[PDB]
């Protein structure tokens, strides 16, 4: 019943069958922006099905000494399909997003993975006071790694990530973790080229183990945009 | 005692006791029965 | 393009002009940094005298 | 109020408060910008709507821009005006701007 | 249409518009009006419930904060020796608005301005330099403020008789209490003060042009109440005003140019751009060039 | 009246003060495609103002020896901004148009430009039993120009051409013409890449002509695409 | 479930259980949900009528206390020989909530905050040492301190005219008076202030990370208004910040390492535990070790 | 608080959100029709 989970999103579906319910962040559901809220006057696009749907990111080899992995949004998905194409195309954004982790493993393997979702996660760098640039920050669909994933990369803990939405990957229970996330900012709307709302953080808490014939262990994730408008057209940046 | 015109010149509203944990604690779609399984 | 006959001038001009709507407005008054100065203004003095 | 965006050396006094226009042997050429801040000094600075919000420092709604053309009679012609949304550099060809 | 305005108006969502005979994007800027084309109407919006509140943009509001007037430092000190151009332990301050430059600058906006006047007082004393080579300490003194109508007798030294303040209005206060505050009604003979005034204020040829007396709120003569102590000291009173219950008439072009004097309207500019009586705005290269242009 | 004109969608808008009505094809409307016609089954997405807006082509200069000018829709958009990259990414397109024909010179000026819509404008080659080939066709932003207005390249006859939804410019009477065009198409809907609904031509039946100083005369041409829906979404050919 | 709670929740008295199919020990913590386990369910309790009240942990509470943010200590005295570095008997400060480390880390348990600021400035002289060998006394200067927004014209010296405040909001204040307090508003201009940003403040690849300018609060520039003395004395200027009217949103860890700079949340950690980066808690001998047993 | 005898000695008033920009917009005889030509 909990276990077993579809997701479908325009032109696009998901199937879980080792999944642990799913989360959604605050309790909150994505909405398109009301009119007590808009500031922005243009009649905005919504292109639903077209941006609307699970994007594929490329999948991360899981290994014995993995520290983690990091993507940001919308910056990840800046440059994928129509979704990247209404990016560059407005200078306004708006959207929420649907955040689908996958990784399977046999019965004999034991890890356990904290899928995080950090709104504004302002990295920090180590043994510096130079503010990270922008190349250690916009790492686009690639995403990043942890260099300290034991204080989150910004001074903070770990063990008190928790209180940020997030499920866990544990190997003997569950394949897939699942998070809904509502447009969080300060703003009604923002540029989707300098600012991220949310960072998805893929973290080994219990590293990876068997005694069984080692086999590559990858972790993909699927993230679709949900209630996607813009605002503001003009030229492509790009 | 607030004889100022702006509102925001007032003093600290310490009297709202309304909570929510549950947006922390439980934000999962199917909400959890106690004492059955979760899963 | 701009066409013209010969008798009539082979430039001509535009004027811009800006306004705010009705949707517009102001907040966190400050001093306007169009004006300022350095010294006391002539006859400032006068007044005291 | 009206625009300085003859803000150029070369143009003296009520020169800088017009913008001249010939006729030209190319298409869809370009003939003017006018940059955005009601803040910095520009075009817009020394206008009613730039004055009084210098005295503010935050500023909110929409602007109309007001363009009369000042040729003769028998003078005919048709522009384009864009705006453009931030996040990029000033348009600098017809085909861009129009978007 | 006169109405209550308390927020910035809403915008009501539009759709395609291929009418003929209605053009509502031109305009005849001839007639003198200014341009009533709305956003609707020119682009598809949608519907903004707008909450932005205009209260800090009422006149009142713009107006009403204490600017500085005038400023007079002298010596509180024995004055037997001093020169007849030396403020002798006492100042006289024909008021005006015209001396520092912004409040100037802000009611010169308006043609016509009615208020009533908040006066605040504030002094600060310093030990005198080139007199005693050493510190002691500052006084606590007491310092009179005499209203003297414009053009009526004024002290001619710090224990003058006019000074008794039969009925003049008069304020002691200490430098040790809080600045000291007073309000002026509006006391024109007129039903608003005229901030721009193109005439001659006499029966004759030979009076001031643009300066009517009616606008002179009045004469400020300020002495220190104590006698001389046996050290002289620096002591400077700063006036500050600030306009309520006012009403405005006739909003104006801002001053450009730099100020030049309080007593008229002249101007020279600055010797380049911005602010030059040749070039208000700063130079740019050409029409086409745009100044702060994003490049990446 | 009739006479002066604005049209404005999206946040695009065209004023005239020199119109002469404008031409409704066939006296139809643009429209989205009906439920009690549709095809395709998957959900179609309407990008509204992102793409119903006008986008105005590159000038053409009217010499005196000029034959004619032609572009082909939806190709001459194939490119341009948010309509060309949902065509971009979508096997199937659907839309109308509101094309604007500009042309304004002095009242010493004479000449009369033919505004014309053509569906299905097959074009024939000259002297040659060979068919036109890929290039000959598909033109683009550019467009082209007339071998043989006389004939409208395709051995039929300019004089009837009128039969085809149309509009004059003549240059004593009015400076522009509007043509609205309903979706024109034997199926619902089409591959955008490989087939032209419609075909825009624009030809002098009398020159150009003065005796003032001479100046440079240009034709600009406005596009907007109406009621645009695209369906069979994947990945971009470009 | 939204509701209101004014004190700790009671307990009731639980029996035996024994039901199959009913583990309420057992939970998922894979959901990410926090354990619903009861006391009433892991072990047999009693009746507790719980009394004790929650108001202490109210986030208004938590947070609105008046917590140090600036320090300056500036000479008052003659500059006419003074660096150009030196203070010059004023001081301008970029307002900013991350100099101190206390109030910045309770405010970084939140990512965003909505308040007003009650701002309190207090003062305290001394007499300068290595200039004069003596002790005289200490003056009663009157300060000024004005709120300059973020990036606009700031004084350049103490007798500036920039100080004559036309539309700034300014302070006069005695040392001798109470601390001077003014209230300023929510100025962010979107709903909330960010703590914590993810992005660049600026459209080219050259701008700050991690700070946005729509969340500094002003420019505080304080002056003595008094001349200066014949001797020299040292000024210390501390302003303390109260939130109130208090809206928090999505709480954070809390920061464990100690703070590098006010610029950005860059880490280094102690050599050695606690709060190093290899190790924030302190060690133990093992997981076996009692650190603190009673022994007896 | 006003214990003043004299009414001018009161605080400011900043409550007069009446406005009328048409005198300075449009102060023309004849109104402009919005979307009609204006000659």
């Amino acid at each position: 019943s909990d276990r077993v989970l579809q997701l479908k999103l325009g032109n696009s579906a998901i199937v879980t069958q080792e999944a642990a319910n799913y989360c959604c962040a605050y309790g909150e559901w994505p909405n398109y922006l009301p009119d007590h809220e808009a500031v922005a006057i243009d009649k905005p696009t919504q292109p639903e099905t077209a941006t609307d749907r699970f994007y594929t990111l490329k999948s991360v080899k899981w290994e014995t000494g993995s520290t983690g992995w990091w993507w940001k949004l919308p910056d990840a998905l800046n440059n994928i399909g129509m979704f990247g194409q209404n990016v560059q195309h407005h200078y306004l954004y708006r959207s929420g997003f649907l955040i689908h982790v996958q990784c399977n493993a046999t019965k004999f393997h034991q890890g356990a993975l904290l899928v995080v979702a950090i709104p504004e996660h302002q990295r920090g760098a180590h043994n510096t006071n130079t503010s990270p640039g922008f190349d250690d920050i916009m790492k686009g669909e690639e995403g990043g790694t942890f260099n300290h994933p034991y204080v989150l990369d910004d001074g903070t803990s770990l063990a008190c990530a928790t209180i940020f939405p997030h499920q866990w990957i544990n190997l003997r229970t569950n394949n897939s973790a699942t998070i809904v996330l509502p447009w969080m900012n300060a703003a009604p709307m923002d540029f989707p080229l300098r600012h991220n709302q949310w960072t998805l953080a893929i973290i080994p808490v219990v590293p990876l183990g068997t005694r069984t014939t080692s086999s590559m262990v990858p972790i993909t994730v699927s993230i679709a945009p949900m209630c996607c408008e813009f605002n503001g057209l003009r030229h492509a940046i790009t | 005692i607030n004889f100022y015109k702006d509102s925001y010149a007032a003093s600290a509203s310490k009297q709202d006791f309304s909570q929510d944990p549950s947006k922390f604690t439980e934000p999962v779609v199917e909400g959890l029965k106690a004492g059955a399984p979760v899963l | 393009n701009l066409i013209v006959p010969s008798e009539s001038s082979d430039t001509c001009s535009l004027i811009g002009f800006i306004a705010a709507k009705d949707d517009f407005s102001l907040r966190l008054m400050r001093d306007s940094p169009d004006i300022g100065q350095l010294d006391h203004l002539h006859a400032a003095e006068a007044a005291y005298q | 109020s009206m625009m300085e965006i003859n803000n150029t050396e070369s143009a003296v006094g009520m020169e800088r408060l017009k913008v001249d226009i010939s006729a030209l042997t190319d298409v869809d050429q370009l003939l003017f910008n006018i940059p955005l801040d009601i803040q910095l000094d520009g075009p817009l600075r020394n206008t009613l709507v730039g004055n009084i919000s210098r005295y503010y420092t935050h500023w909110s709604g929409s602007l109309e821009m007001t363009f009369m053309f000042c040729g003769s009679f028998m003078a005919a012609g048709k522009l384009i005006l864009c705006y453009t949304p931030p996040g990029g550099s000033c348009p600098t060809t017809r085909e861009t701007a129009m978007l | 249409i006169e109405s209550i305005i308390k927020t910035a108006t809403d915008t009501v969502k539009s759709e395609i518009n291929a009418e003929l005979g209605v053009v509502p994007s031109l305009n005849a800027v001839e007639t003198g009006a200014t341009s009533n084309t709305e956003p609707e109407e020119a682009i598809q919006t949608r519907t903004v419930i707008n909450q932005h509140g205009v209260s800090e943009t009422l006149v009142e509001n713009f107006l009403s904060r204490a600017a500085l007037v005038s400023k007079r430092s002298f010596e509180y000190k024995d004055h037997t020796s001093s020169t007849a151009r030396a403020d002798k332990n006492f100042f006289k301050w024909t008021i005006n608005t015209r001396s520092f430059v912004q409040l100037r600058r802000k009611l010169e906006l308006f043609t016509y301005l009615r208020f009533d006047a908040e006066i605040t007082i504030l002094t600060t004393v310093a030990v005198n330099g080139s007199g005693n080579n050493t510190y002691v300490g500052l006084p606590d003194l007491t310092l009179q403020a005499m209203f003297v109508p414009t053009g009526a007798l004024t002290p001619e030294k710090q224990d003058s008789f006019h000074w008794q303040s039969g009925s003049n209005a008069s304020v002691f206060f200490k430098i040790s209490d809080p600045p000291a505050r007073i309000t002026i009604p509006f006391m024109c003979i007129n039903s608003a003060y005229s901030v721009f005034y193109d005439g001659f204020a006499g029966f004759e040829k030979n009076g001031l042009y643009g300066i009517n007396p009616a606008d002179t709120i009045g004469n400020l003569c300020v002495r220190i109440v104590n006698e001389h102590q046996p050290v002289g000291f620096t002591v400077t009173v700063r006036v500050y005003m600030k306009p309520k219950h006012i009403k405005a008439w006739a909003p104006r072009p801002p001053r450009t140019l730099p100020y030049m004097s309080i007593a008229n309207a002249n101007y020279k500019g600055k010797e380049r751009a911005p602010n030059a009586l040749s070039a208000i705005i700063g130079n740019r290269d050409s029409v086409k060039t745009m100044p702060h242009n994003i490049v990446n």
